[PDB]
């Protein structure tokens, strides 16, 4: 059923699983036209499909020329994304397909379910957990690439950068959603507290920077307080 | 005009013929049904005064044979049998008529309704519905489930209407997902019309025969059928304009002669309120939207 904070823990065990995210599919910008109406102008969006136990994250390109004189086009971007995803799952050998797709959007699971049809066993679920993924075009590197894209493409990452090497998918996990919760909640301040340090430096061939574990539990701490502070911004409190 | 005898009524027991229905008392001297129409196919039903529990009944075409109800104090119930002797059922006939021991089918000349409500079913389409090849009635009652059903226990008690879901490769064709999701079309019209029902009337008529099972014996699978096959249509884009007219007809009928007080459990709020205001055909089933709209605005 529903995934939840119940059944937490199953996002950490061994059956192969992935959460789609298609908040950032169909990406536009709305804007006066000359004559006074308004219009919108879409940008290269992307499907976030994520392995939460191993950080795999299948970073499908969604460029503009896909809704070229389509309608209906925030309808259209759900189907989209489930042939996507059907497809990776078609495109993996056996031993890696999924054994569950988790959709962040309960939106997303007629149009997957349709799709995934030639696989009756690969269960399709909800989940009632407000997770922060839509931020994912807030990390630099994931942008820049979306951006720079002419044309269809799949761009493959870990998520995780090397934490799994010191820490475990459960915490590497807890991690990634502070750090999306809070750069959605205040992307500049959170992009601050990630690179105010000039020694600490981003690999190459990763995406966040390369903090100890000491470094960690402090940035971590400072997220922590953004959200709070945020909070209190909103609420009044 | 043909008649059902029936050797007796040693149970309390309402019995319905079509859309009448009489009460019998224990052993009252009564002797059957009278002046049954010939042309269509008919319902002789029965719920016990002792256990209402178990509506059960018999679908009949008189054409067919000359048949009469026993009760049967073994198996306890009413059950329709044959008589191959023609003699001897017209000599039982006709000295009950003579001793006016039958009620009579009582229908208005100006009376349309039966035949409106099962215009398209046939009894050799129900026998394949209800398979029990050794008779030619077909015994439904409130309990058996559908073939639908058993797939989500005991098949040759069985109700076998055609399969519907909207979520199956039947009904999707690969490369149009999106297309045959949300415009039926397809499925209908290649599928279901042209590939088994052959054509709309048999599509109808199985359409109607699970409405009519649904409201005479409150058999569940029967009114998931009946919703079913009414979205399939209303949720087509592309429906010939016979269907659509001759639908609105069907239901139209249908809804006029459901029981007020049984609204609550025979009509599906999410089915009737997208395929009247929803969905494609919504303006295209002016009878029955203005019919349901004053007899159930509470549904809607
Ligand atoms: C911070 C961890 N956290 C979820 C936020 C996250 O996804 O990481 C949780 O422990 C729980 C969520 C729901 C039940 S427990």
């Amino acid at each position: 059923g529903a995934m939840n904070s119940s059944n937490y823990a199953e996002l950490f065990n061994n059956d192969i699983k992935l959460f789609v995210d298609d908040t950032n599919v169909y990406r536009v910008t709305v804007h006066k036209t000359f004559e006074g109406n308004v219009a919108t102008k879409a940008i290269n969006g992307c499907i976030f499909t994520l392995n939460p136990k191993t950080g795999h994250l299948f970073l499908k390109i969604i460029h503009t020329s896909v809704w070229a004189g389509q309608k209906r086009l925030s309808q259209l971007a759900k189907w989209k994304t489930a042939e996507e995803v059907s497809a990776l799952v078609r495109s993996l050998p056996k031993e890696e397909q999924p054994k569950q797709i988790i959709v962040t959007r309960k939106a997303m699971l007629d149009p997957l379910e349709v799709h995934m049809l030639d696989f009756p066993n690969i269960a399709i679920r909800p989940t009632e957990l407000r997770l922060p993924f839509s931020a994912a075009m807030s990390i630099d590197k994931l942008s820049d690439v979306v951006m720079k894209a002419t044309e269809p493409q799949m761009v493959l990452f870990n998520i995780y950068d090397d934490w799994l090497d010191r820490i475990s998918s459960y915490t590497a996990f807890s991690r990634l959603t502070l750090l999306l919760r809070a750069l959605k909640t205040n992307e500049e301040s959170a992009k601050m507290i990630l690179l105010s340090d000039p020694t600490i430096t981003i690999k190459s061939y990763h995406l966040w920077p390369s903090f100890t574990d000491e470094q960690w539990i402090t940035i971590e701490s400072q997220m922590r307080d953004l959200i709070l502070t945020e909070y209190g911004r909103k609420y009044n409190v | 005009m043909n008649t059902v005898p029936f050797t007796s009524a040693p149970i309390e027991v309402t019995i319905g013929i079509d859309q009448y229905s009489f009460n019998v008392k224990e052993n009252q001297p009564f002797h059957g049904i009278k002046d049954i129409p010939i042309g269509h196919v008919h319902v002789i039903h029965f719920q016990h005064a002792d256990n209402s529990s178990m509506r059960y009944g018999y679908w009949f075409d008189c054409r067919m044979g000359n048949f009469y109800i026993q009760y049967d104090p073994k198996d306890g119930l009413y059950k329709m049998m044959e008589e191959r002797d023609g003699a001897k059922f017209e000599n039982i006939v006709h000295n009950f008529k003579e001793r006016q021991m039958m009620v009579s089918y009582p229908k208005i000349d100006e009376d349309d309704t039966w035949y409106n409500l099962t215009e398209f079913v046939q009894m050799d389409k129900i026998r394949k519905i209800v398979r029990k090849d050794e008779n030619q009635f077909s015994y439904v009652d409130s309990s058996m489930t559908t073939v639908q059903e058993n797939e989500l226990s005991d098949p040759a008690h069985s109700l076998n209407y055609t399969v519907i879901n909207f979520k199956s490769r039947e009904a999707i064709r690969p490369g149009h997902e999106m297309e045959d999701f949300l415009d039926k079309s397809y499925y209908l019209n290649t599928v279901m019309l042209q590939g088994i029902f052959k054509n709309s009337s048999n599509y109808f008529g199985e359409l109607q025969f699970a409405f009519l099972n649904a409201m005479f014996f409150g058999n569940y699978g029967s009114s998931l059928q009946w919703h079913a096959m009414i979205e399939l249509i209303c949720s087509s884009a592309t429906v010939p304009k016979h269907m659509l007219d001759k639908l609105d007809e069907i239901l139209y009928y249908q809804i006029k002669t459901l029981p007020e007080q049984y609204s609550d459990i025979l009509l599906n709020e999410r089915v009737w309120n997208i395929c009247l205001y929803s969905s494609f055909q919504k303006n295209s089933l002016h009878n029955t939207e203005k019919i349901m709209e004053n007899k159930y605005p509470e549904l809607l």
